[PDB]
């Protein structure tokens, strides 16, 4: 619950390099490819039928956009954490009944797709401080039962 | 389940890793030391420095003991069947930390050779990792 | 990986079981539907209160798919192959909901038949709970 | 976080007939025999080549009863839980890394091993009182990362 100053300049400054739009979206479609199960959460996104039909999806890429904003939020609020996912907290949890393992494939679906986005730029360093960023967020949004 | 579609994919990436296995294994084991400090407990006789040659050498060890699996990927439980005593009677290796190197490994994988990790590729790798960590603690799940 | 002493434990409380499939079937699905309501997300078209019609018959079904296995425990993957369609590819349930439902299995079967249930056995039952998990998932593992 | 009162007269009231030392044994030493690699913790509790020497073992017989009077402890502090555990947090976490998903896999061994001892007494709604009580210990031991 606390960070180093060196954690924080290392996921500080490598988000304003994200391209929230790109990443969200492929980080997105690879949890609907390559664990198929959490595909049952989003049947209103349409066709999801094939890894191509999911890549294309629209739905899928809006969506994929607005979580990765989601972090950003607690990049920006990095002791607040609780507060900003507080609500979201409700939504995942007693409104959708998603199982909180989930939030630790998705965080770490997205830590390979920073990696592949960032190369060796993404030290094991930094791969650290994010692994640890990924796992409060998803301890913040599994809190409804805690 | 591993399909032809999967046996497919893991061969084309291993194809393009087969050449660097001590520099990969070696990057896999460090990314997977520093990310998960509670792994450094089953290597108490390493020199777990940055770049020492005891983590060169079984990185090494650990990338060709995956390709001996992937050419006899029909039969991983046989190819690697010494390998699972050593883990799951020996060693003892709490299942969880199997997938913490599959993780770390598939960050590497994704750092060099990026455009071959496609979604599908990745789903493929990750099904095979899955499939080794099953047959490493087979002994005892 | 299922032993010859596994195949006998889980063999040998199961013909104790084999008597009340329903009942114990019942049993185990409310027990689930009660310690972990998210499972009731599975069944909405089925009335949850406790006694229900649906929940016995259903039930039912479930300890009879089971039985089904330890028959064929020696191919269980061939045994359940309709099962494991419908459970991965048309119900898309999360693999972690397998677990609960052995859990709450392990449970009345420690509650009707404790004797039956020593260490050994219960290790030989949890290998199998999660072999046939693996299974029904087995699709998209 | 918050407990009804029909939880807590749920848990107390089974709790006084507890055979702490029986009970405490047993689902120690089943958790060393059906998830065999927390066995590599107890390496100084001498011989567990085997179920029966596990079952046979005084150490392992001896520390089952700690921890079973740990989880009175909490049945007694329904509230106070944090503070209770939190230099056991300490001890699990930094000093054995023991990974969190054992304790979830602990507090399972407990459920079956009470059903055993309570049999139907054992109803659908304590079991989830008890599941509950189980998944907040865990969760007060899984602090040191959170
Ligand atoms: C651990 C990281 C996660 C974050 C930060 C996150 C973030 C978000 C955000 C920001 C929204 C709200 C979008 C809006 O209000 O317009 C949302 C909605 C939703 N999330 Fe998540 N989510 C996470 C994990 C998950 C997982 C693992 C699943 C599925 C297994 C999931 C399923 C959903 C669904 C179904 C919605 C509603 C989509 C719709 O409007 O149709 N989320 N999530
Ligand atoms: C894909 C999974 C893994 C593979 C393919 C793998 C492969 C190997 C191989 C080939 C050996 C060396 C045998 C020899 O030198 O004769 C070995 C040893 C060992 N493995 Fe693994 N391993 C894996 C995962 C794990 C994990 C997750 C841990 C623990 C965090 C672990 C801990 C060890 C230890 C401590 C040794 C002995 C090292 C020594 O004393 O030199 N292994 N493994
Ligand atoms: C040991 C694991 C399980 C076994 C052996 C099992 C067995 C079965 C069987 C035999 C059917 C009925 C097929 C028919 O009526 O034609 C079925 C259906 C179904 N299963 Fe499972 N199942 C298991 C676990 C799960 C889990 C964990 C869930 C979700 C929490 C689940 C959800 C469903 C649903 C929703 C249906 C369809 C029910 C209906 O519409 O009548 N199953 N399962
Ligand atoms: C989730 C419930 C758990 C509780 C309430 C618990 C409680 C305890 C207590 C009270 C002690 C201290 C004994 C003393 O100071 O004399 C202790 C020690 C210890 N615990 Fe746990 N524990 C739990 C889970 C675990 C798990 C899952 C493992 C192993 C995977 C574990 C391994 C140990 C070890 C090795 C010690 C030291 C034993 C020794 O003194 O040699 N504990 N635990």
């Amino acid at each position: 619950v606390h960070w180093s100053a060196e954690e924080k300049q290392l996921i500080t400054g490598l988000w304003g390099k994200v391209n929230v739009a790109d990443c969200g979206a492929e980080a997105l479609a690879r949890l609907l490819i390559v664990y198929p199960w959490t595909q049952r959460f989003f049947s209103s996104f349409g066709n999801l039928s094939s890894p191509t039909a999911i890549l294309g999806n629209p739905m899928v890429r809006a969506h994929g956009k607005k979580v990765l904003t989601s972090f950003g939020d607690a990049v920006k609020n990095l002791d607040n954490i609780k507060n900003t996912f507080a609500q979201l907290s409700e939504l995942h949890c007693d409104k959708l009944h998603v199982d909180p393992e989930n939030f630790r494939l998705l965080g770490d679906i997205l830590i390979i797709v920073l990696a592949a986005h960032f190369a060796k730029e993404f030290t094991p360093d930094c791969q650290a401080a994010w692994q640890k960023l990924v796992r409060v967020v998803a301890h913040a949004l599994a809190r409804k039962y805690h | 389940v591993l399909s032809a579609a999967d046996k497919t994919n893991v061969k084309g990436v291993f194809s393009k890793i087969s050449g660097h296995a001590e520099e990969y294994g070696a990057e896999t084991l460090e990314r997977m030391f520093t990310a998960y400090p509670q792994t450094k407990t089953y290597f108490p006789h390493f020199d777990l420095q940055h770049g020492s040659a005891q983590i060169k050498a079984h990185g090494k060890k650990v990338v060709a003991a995956l390709v001996e699996a992937v050419n006899h990927i029909d039969d991983i439980a046989g190819a690697l069947s010494k390998l699972s005593n050593l883990h799951a009677q020996k060693l003892r290796v709490d299942p969880v930390n199997f997938k913490f190197l599959g993780h770390c490994f598939l960050v590497v994988v994704a750092i060099h050779h990026p455009s071959a990790l496609t979604a599908e590729v990745h789903a493929s790798l990750d099904k095979f990792l899955c499939a080794v960590g099953t047959v490493l603690t087979a002994k005892y799940r």
